[PDB]
């Protein structure tokens, strides 16, 4: 999936309080909103526990 | 690079004057000595009748040597010449102005005082 | 899938004149009651200019793969809606990320992609039997696609099917430009009744989308729509028909203008400093 | 900005004290001009003088302006 | 009017090209002081600062040397009038082809 | 001369001929008139 | 950021005048134009008898 | 800093030439006074012609 020409807020994504797991390397989870980018890819795939 | 009728010492290659500008060199293939002018001289100026009264225009040319007269201002190319003389509204320079009359179009000739 | 069509005999491009076309917003500011100058590339005026022809009565289809040079002017005087969209590149051979701007019945379809693009892409049109209305159903535009990361969609243009042989009632002009790998929309749609022989009316152009890309660009290529009734045997090799209809390509050139703006806020002159003597006053002196 | 003013500070105090003095300058003018007498003099309410019309010039009450007609004709022809 | 249209349109013009002046770099990377202090460091950005203030001074003493020239200019025809009302408005002057 | 490096000289609107000519246009009225045709029409 | 009267054509967000100077810019809130007017002007003087 | 060095000459000379100009100016105004007196008519003030 390809992020483009879009806007989106991460808070939305965090306070859902129903993913068991979630970890972000690279930049600090709580000032990656701010921080602006290029481009967003996103893979979905399923995995075992 | 026009014909200088001033000879050299022989021992020198260039050329300066009073404004200490090179302006003849001597030529190494035939020890001729040639004389050096700029060729891009002055602007260009547009004589326009006005508003509400025309539309072509006249372009000017300032120190430039060239329907198309040759004036002593340079050249004048858009306005025809006529050998009478009225009084001028528009100036040129050296004695000689333009203006818009009789269908009528741009002429040019010398003021009269 | 994409088909070849047959040899024929065509009609010769003509030339014609521009009368103050091809002036656009060159940014997105506000000015009221003030001669501004700016550099950008505009249509020069009064230019011997290249015309196509789309009208049937015989059989003129010509759509070159004309180089898209810094910025191009594109008018046309469309009755019928025959036109549809335009699509862009550099070989077209899937190597590239070619554009396709194309306006379906339903919706504005934006992709650039890398589309296996065939020799003459086009859209056809079916006249059904039962039912009394133009439908398009031979979408034949590109073979396949691999790949790409950008489409878009806007809101639903509603346009008409039926073509016709009467006069032409509207004008759209279109610029594409591309700066710093930005692409650049300008249109505006203004009521006409003529023929041929474009008016020296005067007449601004907005924009519309402003496209994010950054991609390389250095041809293009129009689309053009036929009909297919029942006076035409249905193949795509020598019975076809295509309404009436004219486009005109321009080339656009980096000139200085001196644009007028009123105290609404909209282009009214485009008085020019490299085209004319007299014109070259007036924007020396801003006035 | 500022810190690096204080090197050109007496720069711009003569540029300030130049554009003071030309303001002045400009002010002493309509004094030595227009205020040539030091008593204001009324217009005698009789227009009769001879037979010359002095209207055009004179300021006429028909106006809150004080200006003349040919005043008025004046400060509207300039911009 | 010509003389009363010249004495305005040369500072309305004046004015228009001290504005003017501060849209140009004058060979540095930016126009407005503020972009380089946003984007580069002020012990780094100081000789465009520096450049930016001779720019901008230059153009301020040409603006104040034009102004003084025709404030003199002013002084001049300010005095040809005074003494044109003292003579020809306050008395009858006998000076030929002056009033 | 001094024309070499852009540094043009603009000539005159009025050429010597025609100064000359006023010179003896206004010698020519100072003498046949005095002071009239400066103040008016020419007066012999 | 005084109210303006002067209407905005719905494709521009700034605005200059004569002089060349941004004086008007469109509030993106509920498409306000709003005037722009430096508040600080000319200098102070002292009256001394 | 050779374009900074001929802009400044080139500002100099004309200063200089305004100058000269504004004293020429001078000239010939009071030439062209002195040709309307003391040519065209008698002049009374002593020592002026
Ligand atoms: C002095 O001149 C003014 C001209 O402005 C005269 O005013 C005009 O008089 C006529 C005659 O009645 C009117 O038709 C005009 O409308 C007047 N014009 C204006 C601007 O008032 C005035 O009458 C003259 N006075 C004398 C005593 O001669
Ligand atoms: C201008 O050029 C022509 C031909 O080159 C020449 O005959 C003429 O003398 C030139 N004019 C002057 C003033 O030298
Ligand atoms: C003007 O008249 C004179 C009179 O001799 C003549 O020599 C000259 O050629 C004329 N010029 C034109 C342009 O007719
Ligand atoms: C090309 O332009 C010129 C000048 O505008 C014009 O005279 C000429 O006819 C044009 N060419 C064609 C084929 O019309
Ligand atoms: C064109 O694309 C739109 C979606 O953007 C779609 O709704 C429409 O059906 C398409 N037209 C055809 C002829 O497939
Ligand atoms: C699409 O695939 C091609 C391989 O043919 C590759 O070169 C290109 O980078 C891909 N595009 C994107 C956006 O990944
Ligand atoms: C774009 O095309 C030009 C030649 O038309 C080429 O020199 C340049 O490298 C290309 N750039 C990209 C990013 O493909
Ligand atoms: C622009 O706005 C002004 C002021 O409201 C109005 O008088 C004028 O008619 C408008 N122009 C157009 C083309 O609507």
């Amino acid at each position: 999936k390809r992020i483009s020409n879009c806007v989106a807020d991460y808070s939305v994504l965090y306070n859902s309080a129903s993913f068991s797991t979630f970890k972000c390397y690279g930049v600090s989870p709580t000032k990656l909103n701010d921080l602006c980018f290029t481009n967003v890819y996103a893979d979905s795939f399923v995995i075992r526990g | 690079l026009t014909e200088s009728n001033k000879k050299f010492l022989p021992f020198q290659q260039f050329g300066r004057d009073i404004a200490d500008t090179t302006d003849a060199v001597r030529d190494p293939q035939t020890l001729e000595i040639l004389d050096i002018t700029p060729c891009s001289f002055g602007g260009v100026s547009v004589i326009t009748p006005g508003t509400n009264t025309s539309n072509q225009v006249a372009v000017l040319y300032q120190d430039v040597n060239c329907n198309v007269f040759q004036t002593r201002a340079g050249c004048l190319i858009g306005a025809e010449h006529v050998n009478n003389s009225y009084e001028c509204d528009i100036p040129i320079g050296a004695g000689i102005c333009a203006s818009y009359q009789t269908s009528q179009s741009i002429i040019a000739y010398t003021m009269s005082l | 899938q994409c088909v070849n069509l047959t040899t024929r005999t065509q009609l010769p491009p003509a030339y014609t004149n521009s009368f103050t076309r091809g002036v656009y917003y060159p940014d997105k500011v506000f000015r009221s009651s003030v001669l501004h100058s700016t550099q950008d590339l505009f249509l020069p005026f009064f230019s011997n200019v290249t015309w196509f022809h789309a009208i049937h009565v015989t059989k003129r289809f010509d759509n070159p793969v004309l180089p898209f040079n810094d910025g191009v002017y594109f008018a046309s005087t469309e009755k019928s809606n025959i036109i549809r969209g335009w699509i862009f590149g550099t070989t077209l051979d899937s190597k590239t990320q070619s554009l396709l701007i194309v306006n379906n019945a339903t919706n504005v379809v934006i992709k650039v992609c890398e589309f296996q693009f065939c020799n003459d892409p086009f859209l056809g049109v079916y006249y059904h039997k039962n039912n009394k209305s133009w439908m398009e159903s031979e979408f034949r535009v590109y073979s396949s696609a691999n790949n790409c990361t950008f489409e878009y969609v806007s809101q639903p243009f509603l346009m008409d099917l039926e073509g016709k042989q009467g006069n032409f009632k509207n004008l759209r002009e279109f610029v594409f430009k591309n700066i710093d790998g930005y692409f650049k929309i300008y249109s505006k749609h203004t009521p006409i009744n003529l023929v041929r022989d474009l008016p020296q009316g005067f007449s601004a152009l907005e924009p519309l989308v402003d496209l994010p890309i950054g991609i390389n660009i250095t041809r293009f290529q129009t689309l053009l729509a036929l009909h297919r009734s029942y006076l035409t045997p249905g193949d795509s090799s020598s019975g076809w028909t295509a309404g009436a209809a004219a486009y005109y390509v321009g080339y656009l050139q980096p000139r200085t203008f001196l644009l007028k703006y009123n105290e609404n806020g909209t282009i009214t002159d485009a008085v020019d400093c490299a085209l004319d003597p007299l014109s070259e006053t007036k924007c020396t002196l801003k006035s | 900005c500022s810190n690096l003013l204080l090197q050109y500070g007496s720069f711009c105090t003569q540029l300030n004290r130049a554009l003071t003095g030309i303001a002045v300058e400009q002010d002493k003018n309509t004094q030595e001009v227009f205020a040539q007498v030091k008593q204001i003099y009324k217009t005698p309410p009789i227009k009769d003088f001879g037979g010359f019309n002095f209207s055009q010039i004179l300021p006429d009450p028909s106006k809150p302006s004080k200006r003349s007609p040919i005043e008025d004709l004046l400060f509207n022809k300039v911009t | 009017l010509g003389k009363l249209q010249d004495v305005v349109n040369q500072n309305a013009q004046a004015l228009n090209t001290l504005v003017k002046q501060l849209s140009s770099n004058f060979g540095a990377i930016s126009s407005v002081l503020n972009d380089i202090l946003s984007r580069l460091d002020p012990p780094e950005a100081e000789v465009q600062i520096d450049r930016l203030i001779t720019g901008r001074l230059q153009s301020l003493q040409t603006y104040v040397t034009q102004q003084l020239i025709r404030a003199a200019e002013i002084r001049a025809s300010a005095n040809l009038a005074a003494t044109k009302m003292s003579e020809c408005v306050l008395g009858q002057s006998k000076r030929v082809d002056f009033c | 001369a001094q024309k070499f490096n852009g540094l043009t000289v603009l000539p005159p609107l009025l050429t010597d001929e025609m100064i000359a000519q006023y010179t003896s246009a206004l010698l020519a009225g100072t003498i046949t008139s005095g002071w009239t045709f400066g103040a008016g029409p020419a007066l012999q």
